[PDB]
């Protein structure tokens, strides 16, 4: 039974493991969407200059 | 059927009588048949089985251990990736709630110590970390909860049919 | 940034886990705080004495959270059994690696056999402080209790050697 | 001479065998009590990120 | 190799660069005990065949080969490879024979380093460091019966 839960428990952390890596790539591409964005708001804020 | 193509039809020479009773006798007999045993050297030979079986026996039980030390460690690598993750959304939110402030704004145109006293308390806590008459009202009440939840879950189901 | 970052009570935790979640690496870090510790111009001198001081800080700030605290990995007790049964022996002894208690009780131990007591008390006061203040909230930790008392009173005869030069 | 030579086999192993077994029944139950936690923070962040 | 080279070491700057009175009594035994030491500077014990039958029946492989790498006496090798032994912890991921080769080299070293600390010591024209005049004349001396052996 120890096999049993030890087994389900792996299946549960690598779980838990590859779910913190895609939100972390979550993360890195919508701080890559948030930098353009910024490009449209720069953009943005030099026609309210002009 | 094997065990009872085996366990019959009795065994080396011990006399049937007493095969019969300790197959009457037997506990767990689905877990264990009657196994002849002579004399002393037959309890060395049951010794040196319990022996081998005891190293396979901590030795199955290790590799639980390590399934469990790799899961664990594992555990909490993504533990800590995780709270990577949820500051940078909360870092993202603010870019999108500003981002979305942008295009209202150039489209669209034309306690204290309250604080304090509670992260002490949240220390102290922390610091801290560092009767059977009741227990049966307890049981009861707990008992009565779990009974009363399950006529809940039945009612919301019920509404959902209605709906 | 470390002893800094170890302020933080609410990280401490989640750090300590950063650090063993790898064998290898905790290994490393830890010969890497001994080194260090081990360290035997004015402004390099003062830095390394101010780290020295800064470890110590992170040291008594864990040794007050609860268990595991990363300190319970950096005086070596084991956290892999319930750290009162953990076995604290010499370094390199069975292969133990040098932990941060041994290295301690080094720094105390100079100069102990001189009339004039162990030299750190005489040269580097602030450390002489935290050190014992380590080596009593080691002692009264109860958890911490039976194997730190052992190893004190039969490995090195720390409490007879040292107070037989009472008063600081 | 074989009852003496059985009486001598003697046993303490076996003793500790259960030990080890209950002590990794918790062992396991820690890894679990574990994953479980993570489990939730997993649905936070997820949540979040959302 | 090492210890010896480097007690002396210690006992001289101790003695000279640290000007303890403590250790000129020291100085003078570390000085009479090695002087063959500074006299054939830098000579290693030849090797010593019986000492690597000896080894070899300790190891054994790992003491010939030192004895077959530095031409020392095998029963030196014998001492260094022990020695490296006591010192395998202090060399994570060392073998004791490589902890024996860096060993050598530490002792070498630790000899030559006191051959300096003792040659500057001495009563020189460019500096001359605060000794006791007494550690400066038993320096000089022994630097004087040394640089009389051709150590140049």
């Amino acid at each position: 039974t120890l096999h049993r839960e030890m087994e389900k428990v792996k299946l549960d952390q690598k779980r838990l493991d590859q779910e913190l890596d895609f939100i972390l790539s979550q993360q890195k591409e919508l701080e890559d969407l948030l930098t353009p964005l910024e490009e449209s708001v720069k953009e943005q804020s030099g026609t309210i200059y002009l | 059927v094997q065990i009872k193509q085996l366990i019959q039809n009795p065994l080396s020479g011990v006399d049937p009588i007493i095969w019969e009773q300790a197959k009457v006798d037997n506990p767990d007999p689905e877990r264990l048949i009657p196994v002849p045993m002579i004399g002393f050297k037959e309890l060395l030979r049951r010794l040196e089985v319990q022996d081998q079986m005891t190293k396979q026996h901590q030795s199955r039980l290790d590799i639980i251990s390590e399934d469990i030390g790799e899961l664990q460690k594992n555990q909490t690598t993504t533990m800590a990736k995780i709270g990577q993750y949820k500051r940078k959304l909360m870092e993202l939110s603010h870019r999108v709630l500003q981002v979305l402030i942008k295009q209202e704004i150039q489209r669209k145109s034309g306690f204290k110590g309250r604080l304090n006293e509670l992260m002490s308390q949240i220390r102290m806590q922390n610091h801290f970390g560092a009767l059977r008459e009741i227990k049966q009202h307890l049981k009861q009440q707990q008992e009565g909860v779990s009974h009363l939840i399950s006529i809940i879950k039945d009612n919301h189901e019920d509404i959902k049919l209605i709906e | 940034i470390l002893c800094s970052i170890s302020c933080n009570s609410k990280i401490q935790e989640k750090i300590v886990g950063d650090f063993t979640q790898d064998q290898n690496v905790s290994q490393k870090l830890m010969v890497g705080f001994v080194s260090c510790l081990d360290s035997e111009q004015v402004k390099q001198t003062n830095i390394r004495y101010m780290t020295k001081i800064h470890i110590l800080n992170l040291l008594i700030t864990s040794l007050e959270m609860k268990a595991p605290n990363l300190a319970m990995f950096l005086l070596g007790y084991e956290l892999k059994k319930p750290v009162s049964t953990t076995n604290l022996q010499d370094s390199g002894v069975l292969g133990c690696p040098r932990t941060c208690l041994h290295s301690i009780l080094d720094i105390l131990r100079k100069g102990t056999d001189v009339r004039a007591g162990p030299v750190a008390v005489w040269d580097t006061p602030h450390l002489a402080e935290l050190c014992y203040q380590v080596i009593y909230q080691l002692c009264a930790c109860a958890d911490t209790s039976g194997p730190t008392m052992r190893y004190l009173r039969t490995s090195q005869d720390f409490l007879f050697s040292q107070l037989q030069h009472l008063p600081f | 001479q074989v009852q003496e030579e059985i009486s001598r086999m003697s046993s303490k192993a076996m003793l500790k065998v259960q030990e080890d077994i209950k002590a990794l029944k918790q062992l396991l139950s820690v890894a679990s009590s574990g994953l479980q936690r993570n489990a939730l923070a997993i649905d936070k962040l997820k949540i979040e990120t959302a | 190799l090492w210890g010896p080279y480097r007690e002396i070491w210690q006992t001289v700057l101790s003695a000279l660069i640290k000007r303890q009175p403590e250790a000129v009594h020291s100085l003078d035994i570390v000085l009479k005990k090695y002087k063959p030491d500074f006299i054939s500077l830098f000579k290693n014990p030849p090797k010593s065949a019986q000492q690597h039958e000896r080894v070899q029946k300790a190891l054994i492989k790992e003491a010939f080969i030192l004895s077959d790498l530095y031409n020392i006496g095998e029963i030196a090798a014998v001492e260094l490879l022990l020695i490296g032994e006591q010192q395998q912890p202090t060399f994570h991921g060392l073998t004791r024979g490589l902890v024996a080769i860096l060993l050598y080299w530490d002792g070498k070293s630790c000899m030559a380093e006191s051959l300096l600390h003792l040659i500057q010591a001495r009563k020189g024209k460019t500096f001359t460091l605060d000794h006791s005049p007494e550690v400066v004349s038993m320096v000089t001396r022994f630097t004087d019966d040394l640089m009389e052996q051709g150590l140049t």
